[PDB]
């Protein structure tokens, strides 16, 4: 996504409606600047997350000895040296499935069934 | 703290066996056998010397 | 092999010794630290320079200034401190600093074997203690939640606040302010959510928004630059929305610095350079960095507040430090020196135009160390008591433990956390009250000292380190950020090489082995800790340097090689110091061997980066002496871990020249029949704590019931478990500036009478007794008087007695007569004295039989002790039974028995070796009842086991009183058996009796057998006024003017006072002998 | 334990109720002296061997 | 109750000074000090009374 | 914390510096001999005594009112052994059968067939 703010007095962008033409506009309440809407989405809540399970996986995630070793095989390079874990979402209501990543691609294949 | 005249457990003397022991060590390099020959059969009288910690030596290095 | 790592361990103590920490941390204060402290906030409206610290001296009247020595100060009750001088600029003597024995400024530090023997100092004495006014004082480690670190706590449903993050800050070197930053977060995880933070001196709390504009960043997106490092994290961003609107009312730096109530705005700055996050540095042109910090904090916050990271583990030892001796002498000093600062300010505020009584720095230090109250003296008790105690000297392993002890100021702290592994001993810790709040350090653990930051800061900003100043979160995606001592010194790109270079630089030894470096890949960060107070242990390095397969760097050549200290063993990259924090990101292998069919008897056994030197090194003094602690119920080990500190033996060898109050020596000691390889370093063989009793676990007379044991009189006569008991009464000849001195004589008559009860006939004319004298009852031990001729002579405590063993007279600095007396006494084990093994199997004597009465075995062999089988099932302590077996073999086999933890020895193995010698494979033997000679229908577990004779012998407890010395304030009896006192009859004892309906008896206690008193009340004003002159009958009671209506009652004097008190508080307790309110 | 313990049916509970306080208080001393004596001659103990499970 | 306790008597005019047995001294035989905690804050009160008066005259 | 935590006992003077108490009365106080100490108080009136024997005597305490059951049984050695001694396999001959009846103070003076 990577949405935007605005130059001149660098602030948050609040949306307003383009009355006479019927369409959405975005603006600022410090100056006057106005740019159209990037997307119709404004806010989302999500009471049953799923984002943040893949939590930062730099390639270096294979030199951290405290991680388990699995001999499966990625959906691309077809290797057999993979590491895994469970969601990093510390939510008492999460589930316990294993996500596996391979040091020779970076997929997120599970073990679930 | 010096050797105990007579063994607590059974009563058998054990005062003399001191110099004898510390010798059969230095030279003859024994334990088990030395003792056996020193006439120290059953573990009861036995443990006395082999468990003795001659502190007196360091004490003697003291002035009065 | 396994037996090899032992030699490695041997190599360690040969050079560092059990008390490294203590000395090392002391020297660090003397050598360096002390200077840096005096040169910071000195100069007064005239500067100060280098300081001189001369050696020990004794300025006493009737002599010049005798160069004093430890072993003397002890006996004469002095102070092992030396002078301190400083060339002040506009030579001078300034206070006496107490040196720490065996350190660096203590002359002993050089003298060799024979050399020392000549200084009277016992070689086995590892020193490490101070000698204030005689008694050996040992500074106790004080734990405290580390500073400068990011945390996050959730705050309960009932509270306007949801979560909160805190960070304690203090200058690692320089004053050390104790002001913490609080960045709260009101509005619980529901309600319609502001974010406020607390600043020093600000009444209310301030909303983060203003704080950004107040720094120098007023527009958005340049702000989220610092906060969020991923424009695509809409979640985080959302939360913030309502907050921006809060500060939307302040659109610039002027009002920003304003609202905090031109004068304030100017003042605002101040509060940013001296109050706002005061650590890091208070310079000037660094504003930028902190902004990135304040962003990284609010980040760490939400990372939890969004259920992505758990709440910070409050008891994660790694985030806790330990202020050893060296550090303490700082925060204490400042408080003083600052009063010294403003003291020299007072002399200048008297000079209407040398003086500096350098005893305030001497006596101040003394106060604390003597009592245990750090914070100055004065009407300031608002300090902490516990610090510095009276070093134990019951047994050697007792004393040891005490120095290696840690405290921890106050249901969750008391827990045994994971982090405690390796660094602290799991068992040794006091029962009841504070239990777990007093931890003892493991053998391998050590504390940091204080290395330097720059030689690694440079080493960074000269290897790939693009400064924080100019950062772009989107341009620089995976930039690995690095933290230094809780500060963010910029990020770094690919670190993998940068990392395994500094760590290799350390292994050669050019950047102290004490620094900590932790890389948290799972977040892309690098923790750097140089700090002073970080506990660390040592581990083996593995490294895959095998281009022909997949192996430990260390070889059998390093081993046999053991100019080669332990410092080289580290200067060769064979061992690393891993603190609790760094531990988090490593993987440690247990057994070196295996972790790189079986017998159905032995114990079932269940990428590697490091190995454990040896598991039996995680223990401290207490558990270290327990044989097979891995065979007993753990909570039991924890008991012996305490009782050990209470047994008898020999605590030192110079003991024959010590004039200390209370001391016990076991007649004939005995090194155990079974031992730990570690004992080899605890000099235990030269200082045993007990004897090997010929145990026999069986039932007999029924006097060995309920944890009470039977002891064979016959061998008690042969000197078994006998012990000497010392005590040392001391006195002085006090004076007054007004020439009035006391005397040390054999007083009699002379107008006063004020004398004691016992006899003085056993007093030679020097006013002292002789060492032959058989003292008893109350007999005066010393003879003193006070002319104002009243006796002030000291009498042997009524309950005690024995024989004098050595008396000695001596001068005092004030040219007074110093005299100490020592009394000896042999203590024989008695049908009541307490004993115990090394397995929490404590018990006292119930009776004592002789050889005949005693049960015996065909061989002849007879037991010295008989404990009951019932003390085994629920106690679960099995190792005891095992210690017995093993020790029954080493006895018969003559070979020393190894008992050390996890080795390759089993009960089935030992059993076969015992079958090779001749006796039953399980120990058991036949026995004939000493009374009839007939065999016992059963067999018994007859075998030699080690037994310590703990102190607490009857004759030190036995107490009985019937109308004795009464207290003064109350007039009830007095406390303690020592003062002939009386037992309390507290609530619970009352209650019971009342249930029994023992009305009268109770009334008879509280009155006849204690207080009681006849008071006269007034029939009109129910008060205790009446002037009852028991002769001329005259009663009276003015104010209500009566003399006719008066009553007599019998009430406890204790109560009468209660009333007088109540009266003195203006409340009026009317007592009526007739009901008046009716109904 | 079941028959001479601090239990309901307890032989003690009954002797107090059926014979009285005195006799039962004495009853102890007897039952004691007797047992202890017997054991004194019959002997009794415990050792590691009482804690090992069969080979198989 | 106008007789046993009237609201007004909750303020003290003349202060009841308690005797030795209430706040005893503990001498080290006889010719040595030893004074109670209260045996200090009484003179302190006294002084705070004296000085007070010596500011009201 | 018990009604039985305080009871009147008959004095028996014996040697050696220690309070010698009966075994069966261990659990009421809930004591052991691993070092435990005990307080003793001494009555003073002529009536006090009666009050001690008529309300605090050990025999009266045998039955605890809280659970309408006793509070003193046969502990350790005596208990453990009585079981053995009871078994059908347990036989005793005249020689011992004599020294045992003698040991019973209450013996009716009649040898059972
Ligand atoms: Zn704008
Ligand atoms: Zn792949
Ligand atoms: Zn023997
Ligand atoms: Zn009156």
């Amino acid at each position: 996504a990577s949405f935007r703010f605005c130059l001149e007095c660098n602030n948050m962008l609040y949306p307003k409606e383009d009355k006479e033409n019927q369409r959405l506009l975005y603006s600022c309440r410090n100056c006057d600047y106005t740019e159209l809407a990037e997307d119709p989405k404004v806010y989302r809540h999500e009471l049953i997350t799923n984002i943040g399970e893949t939590a930062g996986i730099v390639d270096d995630i294979g030199q951290d000895p405290t991680l388990p070793r699995s001999d499966k095989e990625c959906p691309e390079c077809h290797s057999r040296d993979c590491v895994f874990f469970q969601s990093q979402q510390r939510r008492k209501d999460t589930n316990m499935t294993l996500f596996y990543v391979c040091l020779n691609c970076k997929k997120t294949f599970r073990d679930e069934s | 703290m010096i050797i105990p005249v007579r063994c607590f457990s059974c009563g058998k003397v054990v005062g003399d066996k001191w110099d004898a022991y510390l010798r059969l060590l230095e030279e003859g390099k024994q334990e088990g056998d030395a003792l056996d020959e020193l006439k120290l059969k059953r573990y009861c009288c036995r443990r006395m010397v082999l468990t003795h910690v001659d502190l007196i030596e360091k004490f003697l290095r003291y002035n009065p | 092999t396994t037996e090899d790592c032992w030699t490695v361990i041997s190599a360690f103590f040969e050079e560092k010794g059990l008390v490294s920490q203590q000395l090392d941390s002391f020297d660090e204060f003397m050598e360096t630290s002390i200077q840096d402290l005096v040169w910071e906030e000195p100069r007064l409206i005239i500067r100060f320079g280098k300081i001189y610290l001369s050696r020990p001296t004794m300025t006493e009247a009737d002599g010049t200034t005798h160069a004093m020595f430890p072993q003397e100060a002890r006996l004469r009750n002095l102070t092992y401190s030396s002078p301190v001088y400083l060339d002040m600029e506009k030579k001078v003597h300034i206070g006496k600093v107490p040196i720490m024995l065996r350190s660096k400024f203590c002359s002993l530090r050089t003298l060799d074997e024979v050399d020392l023997y000549k200084m009277k100092e016992c070689p086995y004495d590892m020193g490490g203690y101070f000698v204030i006014n005689g008694s050996e004082k040992v500074l106790i480690a004080q734990e405290r939640s580390a500073a400068n670190i990011v945390q996050v706590f959730k705050k309960a449903a009932p509270s306007p606040i949801s979560h909160v993050a805190e960070i304690r800050s203090a200058l690692e070197k320089g004053s050390r302010l104790i002001s913490t930053m609080q960045i709260k977060l009101y509005g619980r995880e529901d309600k319609g959510r502001t974010i406020k933070a607390t600043l020093p001196y600000v009444k209310q709390d301030i909303p983060i928004v203003i704080v950004f504009r107040a720094l120098g960043v007023v527009p958005d997106g340049e702000i989220l630059q610092h906060i969020c490092y991923d424009e695509n994290d809409w979640q985080m961003l959302e939360m913030l929305k309502p907050c921006i609107e809060e500060g939307f009312v302040i659109q610039d730096k002027e009002v920003a610095l304003d609202f905090i109530g031109e004068k304030r705005i100017q003042y605002a700055k101040d509060i940013l350079q001296k109050e706002l996050l005061p650590h890091i540095t208070q310079e000037e042109g660094f504003e930028t960095r902190k902004t990135f910090f304040l962003g990284y904090m609010v980040n760490r916050l939400l990372l939890c507040a969004l259920e992505r990271k758990d709440q910070d583990d409050r008891d994660h030892f790694g985030k806790k430090r330990l202020d050893l001796a060296g550090p303490l002498l700082a925060n204490l000093f400042r408080i003083l020196f600052r009063k010294l600062t403003r003291e020299i300010y007072r002399y200048m505020q008297r000079c209407i135009e040398l003086a500096v009584k350098s005893t305030t720095i001497t006596s101040g230090l003394k106060y604390s160390l003597a009592t245990g109250n750090w914070g100055e003296q004065k009407k300031a008790m608002s300090s902490r008591a516990g610090v510095s105690q009276v070093l134990n000297r019951y047994t050697y392993s007792s004393t040891l433990s005490h120095l290696r002890r840690t405290n921890t100021p106050i249901a969750k702290p008391r827990q045994l956390h994971n982090t405690h592994w390796g660094l602290v001993c799991p068992a040794e810790t006091p029962e009841g009250q504070a239990c777990g709040l007093v931890k003892n350090l493991s053998l391998l653990s050590g504390i940091s000292i204080g290395s330097p930051s720059e030689p690694i800061i440079n080493f960074l900003e000269e290897w790939g380190m693009e400064p924080l100043e100019d950062y772009d979160p989107a341009q620089h995606t995976k930039s690995t950020r690095i933290f230094v001592n809780g500060v963010w010194t910029g990020i770094h790109r690919d670190p993998s090489m940068l990392v395994s270079t500094m760590r290799d630089l350390r292994r050669s030894g050019a950047i102290s082995p004490e620094v900590s470096i932790i890389r948290d890949i799972r977040e892309r960060e690098f923790k750097i800790f140089t700090d002073v107070g970080r506990v660390y242990r040592p581990l083996f390095i593995v490294e895959d340097d095998e281009s022909k397969d997949n192996e430990l760097r260390i070889t059998k050549e390093h081993i046999r090689k053991i100019v080669y200290g332990w410092s080289s063993l580290v200067t060769s990259g064979v061992i690393e110091y891993v603190d609790g924090e760094e531990e988090e990101t490593i993987m440690i292998a247990m057994t070196p061997e295996d972790l790189q069919l079986n017998d159905t008897a032995k114990r079932i056994k269940p990428t590697f980066t490091h190995c454990e030197i040896h598991p039996s090194m995680i223990l401290g003094v207490a558990a270290s002496i327990i044989p097979f602690p891995d065979h007993n119920q753990s909570p039991r080990n924890t008991y012996q871990s305490a009782m050990g500190k209470q047994a008898m033996g020999v605590f030192l060898t110079n003991y024959n020249v010590r004039m200390d109050t209370m001391a016990n020596i076991l007649y004939y000691p005995q090194k155990p029949l079974a031992k730990t390889q570690a004992m080899e370093y605890l000099k235990f063989r030269e200082l045993p704590a007990g004897q090997n009793a010929i145990v026999a676990i069986a039932c007999y007379s029924g006097y060995n019931q309920e944890d009470s044991m039977i002891m064979n009189q016959s061998s008690i006569d042969r000197g078994l478990f006998r012990s000497l008991f010392f005590r040392s009464y001391m006195d002085q000849e006090k004076r007054f500036g007004i020439s009035i001195v006391e005397e040390f004589e054999k007083p009699t008559r002379a107008t006063t009478l004020r004398l004691k009860h016992g006899t003085y006939e056993k007093l030679d004319e020097d006013g002292l007794i002789a060492p032959g004298v058989r003292v008893s009852g109350d007999d005066i031990i010393i003879g003193k008087t006070t002319p104002i001729k009243r006796d002030a002579s000291t009498p042997l405590r009524s309950t005690e007695n024995g024989i004098v063993d050595q008396v000695l007279l001596t001068t005092n600095q004030e040219g007074l007569k110093f005299v100490k007396v020592r009394m000896r006494t042999t203590k024989v084990p008695q049908i009541g004295d307490k004993f115990a093994s090394r397995h929490g199997q404590k018990g006292t004597i119930g009776v004592t039989y002789r050889h005949e009465d005693m049960p015996f075995s065909a061989e002849g062999i007879v037991p010295d002790l008989i404990i009951n089988p019932h003390a085994i099932p629920s106690r679960m302590t099995v190792a005891h039974l095992i210690e017995c077996l093993l020790s029954k073999v080493g006895s018969i086999r003559g070979y020393e028995g190894d008992a050390t933890p996890f080795t390759d020895l089993t009960v089935d193995a030992v059993s076969n070796l015992l079958r090779d010698n001749g006796y039953q494979s399980r120990g058991f033997e036949v026995m004939y009842n000493g009374h009839t000679g007939k065999k016992l229908m059963a067999q018994v577990f007859f075998g030699p086991t080690y037994y310590q004779r703990l102190r607490h012998m009857v004759d030190d407890k036995i107490h009985a009183r019937a109308r004795g010395p009464v207290q003064v304030l109350t007039r009830q009896p007095v406390e303690g058996r020592s003062r002939d006192g009386g037992l309390r009859f507290g609530e619970m004892e009352r209650d019971c009796m009342i249930a029994h309906g023992a009305a009268g008896f109770l009334k008879e206690r509280l009155m006849e057998a204690s207080d009681a008193f006849r008071v006269h009340v007034c029939g009109i004003c129910g008060l205790m006024s009446v002037i009852a002159n028991l002769k001329k009958n005259q009663f009276e009671c003015r104010s209500c003017k009566n003399k006719t209506n008066i009553y007599q009652l019998h009430i406890p004097y204790a109560a009468k006072l209660l009333f007088q008190e109540l009266m003195a508080m203006n409340i009026a307790p009317r007592l009526y002998t007739e009901r008046s309110g009716v109904s | 334990k079941k028959t001479v313990g601090s239990g309901g049916g307890g032989l003690i509970h009954t002797v107090m109720r059926e014979k009285g306080p005195k006799i039962c208080a004495e009853l102890f001393g007897n039952i004691q002296k007797v047992v202890n004596y017997w054991l004194l001659h019959n002997g009794f103990s415990i050792g590691i061997g009482d804690a090992i499970a069969d080979a198989s | 109750n106008e007789d046993y306790a009237r609201p007004e008597w909750m303020i003290i005019t003349v202060l009841p000074v308690p005797p030795p047995q209430v706040r005893p001294s503990i001498a080290m035989d006889e010719t040595t000090q030893g004074q109670d905690d209260l045996t200090h804050k009484l003179s302190d009160i006294l002084k705070a009374n004296i000085n007070v008066q010596k500011l009201e005259m | 914390l018990h009604k039985m935590s305080m009871m009147a006992h008959r004095v028996k003077v014996m040697p050696y510096s220690t309070f010698r108490l009966n075994l069966s009365v261990t659990s009421p106080y809930n004591a052991d001999f691993d070092g435990d100490e005990m307080n003793l108080h001494v009555p003073q009136s002529e009536e006090t005594r009666a009050e001690l024997s008529q309300l605090c005597a050990v025999p009266l305490q045998i039955v605890s009112p809280q659970s309408n059951k006793p509070v003193m049984g046969i502990v350790q050695d005596t208990l453990c052994g009585v079981r053995k001694m009871t078994l059908r396999d347990t036989f005793i001959e005249y020689e011992q059968v004599m020294n045992m009846l003698f040991w019973v103070p209450s013996w009716d003076g009649v040898v059972p067939q």
